[PDB]
RNA sequence: UUUAUGCAGGCCACCAUCGAAAGGGAAUCCGGUUAAGAUUCCGGAACCUGGAUAUGGAUUCUUCACGGUAACGUAACUGAA
RNA sequence: GAUGGGGUCUUAUGGCUGGAAGAGGCCAGCACCUUUGCUGGCUCCGGUGCGCUUGUGACGGCCCGUGAAAAUCCACAGGA
RNA sequence: ACUUAUUCAAUGAAGCGGAGCUGGAAUUCAUUUUCCACGUUCUAGCAUUCAAGGUCCCAUUCGGGGCUGAUCCGGGUUGAA
């Protein structure tokens, strides 16, 4: 883990930004 | 300013890890590269004799600038020209009935192996241009001396690919000028004054002399450094 | 007749090197630039113990001079190193035990290990427990040291070869008996399968040329010639001389 | 067991030190006396070793 | 943000695969239940992995926490190659 | 840098609480073709040990024997 | 004797050869013949972000690029035989 864990908060964060962007 | 510093790295044995450096003499090229650079290391570190490197001495740019000009005129018709050609010519012998005389006589460098071979033993060929890099070397190291014996003027030209371009192909590996225009047949007989005295009348001098046998680098400084230690007095 | 043993060794089916629980080839660090022009510091780690060998190994750690990481580095452990120690490798090294000078710059009577007979292949002369190479003489024309090796013999290696400064640790051991035949069992446990010995004497005919008979006797003689063949080989193989070594060997 | 280090957070791994859940206590300590000591004493080397080769 | 995923870049050099139902290894227990099943079904109570995600809490105008001399502590208290 | 005085930590393990008494167990009484139940109580407090089995800890002995590897997970340095 | 055939060994083919700077010795018999060097040794630390600096451009801005820092030339990876 830690890599997969990175990518997924990387994944959360784009995310919230791309979703929050409007 | 006042915040930056210089840190200069010391770039010692031990000291610190080195920088990028352009490593490309020390790349493992495939073995390709290998080879075709090994081969012509190797045909230069042995004794070639001497029907070899009756090339090697090739035309000078600027006579060879001046001769592709003049080949230059002298094109052969391409697909499109000779299509247009042909339809002129049948509509003229469905008017006129000419014997396919009505298109003029073609003024064309001649081109290929065979073909130019046998312009030479009829010596009908003007100038001959025999291209340097053919892998096969056999197939013209007989040429300048048949142009030799048969009195034809030769010339050992850089590029097979340009003699291709000349003729509308990839390669050529020979050309031949066979019969020219009156508006430049002096241009000819003036590049041809010098196309001999460069190959042709040193012809029985390069057919004693056998080139190759060039040393390395490496080994050339070391055999001018036993020189130069054998040269105390 | 059969396939005799040691014809069989060969093959190398239950005749390999039982290779588990090594820690890798105790070789020297190889010769790129700075161990040439210069000297590189490692730092020893740990020295432990291999499996299947007399002396002592030692994990040397080194910088990558081109990329930050660390190289380590397994040396065979020489007398009087220490954990922590600072060893130094190459041309411009100094003189101590431990360091890895090329042969070229040491003195005559230095008396190194591990020592490599063509610069490059990373270690060959003497690895074994207690074993030490010594520098008789240079030549610098003809860029040769002459050293004596264990054996007594007389080699003529480049200068550019390297040697570790010391002697191999662990020495003294073969002076102590093993008192037992578990005590070699458990020796060659971990080298190889070349223990229990049948004498071949005790064989059968079938099974090698010095057995059988009414009585255990070898019949020929156990001389045998170095043109001999395999299957024959079973005896003292182009012995000069035999019997008891009386006197100097006139080395 | 290495894999439940996954599921706590970062108070049970570490400790709040440099090299803290990584290396002892007195192991940073010696370290970091003997990094700033022979720094130290790498500067005087090199003022040493300039001003003796500068005279001369 | 014709838009697909090329071109922008940047990092990386192991270098197939198979091989343990006793080696290594993410996470489950109790009670009950059938003619014959159960750490598998029913009831209750948990845990791990993967993915989505919002709220609360924490932190910040000294931007990425404080306390303890210290060993260290805490609910958290960015961290790529 | 002992003993001593004061603290820090690992939580194997053990204790209390939750889980959870509602479960399970032991009894009593009331019952009825019957599915058969229903209703009550009690389930508490200790002690011992060169004991057996098992796990673990700190040590000590033995070796020319020093007694697997990888996957996997975490942390740290760094400062993009 | 040579090296290019062949053969041996290593490396993630990284520093080969020649010449040149900058120092030391050097005797120079005119002006320099050469020869040695040409960033690291009390210490179980650290050393990575095309490198900081200097300099020159861009169009300044968020930065970007070149040279130097780190001497040129030969592309023979390096030796052995
Ligand atoms: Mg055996
Ligand atoms: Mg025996
Ligand atoms: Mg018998
Ligand atoms: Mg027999
Ligand atoms: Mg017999
Ligand atoms: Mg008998
Ligand atoms: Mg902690
Ligand atoms: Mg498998
Ligand atoms: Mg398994
Ligand atoms: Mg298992
Ligand atoms: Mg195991
Ligand atoms: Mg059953
Ligand atoms: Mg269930
Ligand atoms: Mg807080
Ligand atoms: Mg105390
Ligand atoms: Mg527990
Ligand atoms: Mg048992
Ligand atoms: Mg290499
Ligand atoms: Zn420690």
């Amino acid at each position: 883990m830690r890599a997969k864990w990175r990518k997924k908060r990387t994944r959360r964060l784009k995310r919230k930004r791309r979703k929050v962007r409007a | 300013n006042p915040l930056t510093h210089s840190t200069p790295k010391n770039f010692g044995i031990g000291q610190a890890v080195q920088p990028k450096r352009n490593l490309s003499r020390y790349v493992k090229w495939p073995e390709y590269v290998r080879v075709q650079r090994q081969k012509k290391i190797l045909s230069i570190r042995l004794k070639v004799p001497p029907t070899i490197a009756q090339f090697q001495y090739t035309l000078d740019r600027n006579t060879a600038a001046e001769t592709f000009k003049l080949f230059n005129k002298y094109r052969p018709e391409t697909a499109a020209e000779k299509k247009e050609r042909l339809t002129k010519e049948a509509a003229a012998v469905a008017e006129g009935k000419s014997k396919q005389d009505a298109s003029p006589k073609p003024y064309a460098v001649k081109y290929g192996l065979n073909h130019v071979v046998a312009l030479i033993e009829n010596k009908k060929a003007k100038l001959v241009l025999i291209a340097n890099d053919v892998d096969p070397i056999e197939l013209v190291v007989f040429l300048p001396a048949l142009c030799k014996k048969m009195g034809v003027p030769y010339a050992i030209v850089k590029g097979k690919a340009r003699l291709g371009t000349l003729v509308n192909q990839k390669t050529s590996a020979v050309a031949a000028l066979t019969e020219v225009r009156a508006e430049d047949e002096a241009a000819l007989a003036k590049l041809v004054s010098t196309i001999d005295a460069n190959f042709a009348d040193k012809y029985d001098e390069v057919k004693k002399h056998w080139g190759g046998g060039i040393l390395g680098n490496k080994a050339q400084a070391k055999m001018d450094k036993r020189a130069k230690n054998s040269d105390s007095a | 007749g059969r396939v005799i043993r040691n014809q069989r060794k060969g093959a190398g089916s239950i005749f390999t090197s039982h290779t588990r629980l090594r820690q890798g080839a105790a070789k020297l660090r190889t010769l790129d630039y700075a161990e040439r022009h210069g000297y590189i510091r490692g730092i020893v780690k740990q020295i432990v113990h291999d499996s299947g060998r007399g002396a002592p190994l030692a994990k040397v750690v080194f910088r990558d001079p081109y990329k930050y990481r660390l190289r380590e580095e397994i040396f065979i452990a020489n007398e009087g190193v220490h954990t922590g120690q600072f060893i130094y490798a190459g041309k411009k090294a100094s003189l101590n035990v431990g360091n890895v000078l090329p042969l070229g710059s040491v003195p005559e009577g230095t008396i190194v290990s591990n020592v490599e007979e063509k610069p490059g292949d990373r270690g060959a002369l003497a690895r074994a427990s207690g074993n030490y190479v010594i520098i008789i003489g240079h030549n610098p024309d003809e860029n040769k040291t002459r050293v004596r090796l264990p054996s007594g013999a007389k080699k003529v290696i480049s200068s550019d070869a390297r040697g570790v400064i010391g002697v191999i640790a662990g020495g003294g051991r073969v002076d102590k008996p093993l008192l037992k035949a578990g005590r070699a069992f458990h020796k060659y446990r971990l080298k190889r399968n070349s223990w229990p010995k049948t004498r071949g004497v005790a064989m059968n005919p079938v099974d090698h040329p010095h057995g059988g008979g009414n009585h255990q006797h070898i019949g020929k003689a156990s001389t045998i010639s170095r043109g001999a063949v395999s299957g024959q080989k079973a005896g003292l193989i182009a012995a000069r001389r035999t019997g008891l070594l009386r006197g100097s060997q006139k080395t | 067991r290495p894999r439940q280090y996954a599921t706590v957070s970062k108070t049970h791994k570490t400790v709040s030190r440099a090299y803290g859940g990584s290396r002892c206590a007195n192991c940073v300590k010696e370290r970091i006396i003997r990094a700033f000591l022979i720094e130290e004493q790498k500067i005087v080397k090199k003022v040493v070793k300039e001003q003796t080769e500068a005279a001369k």
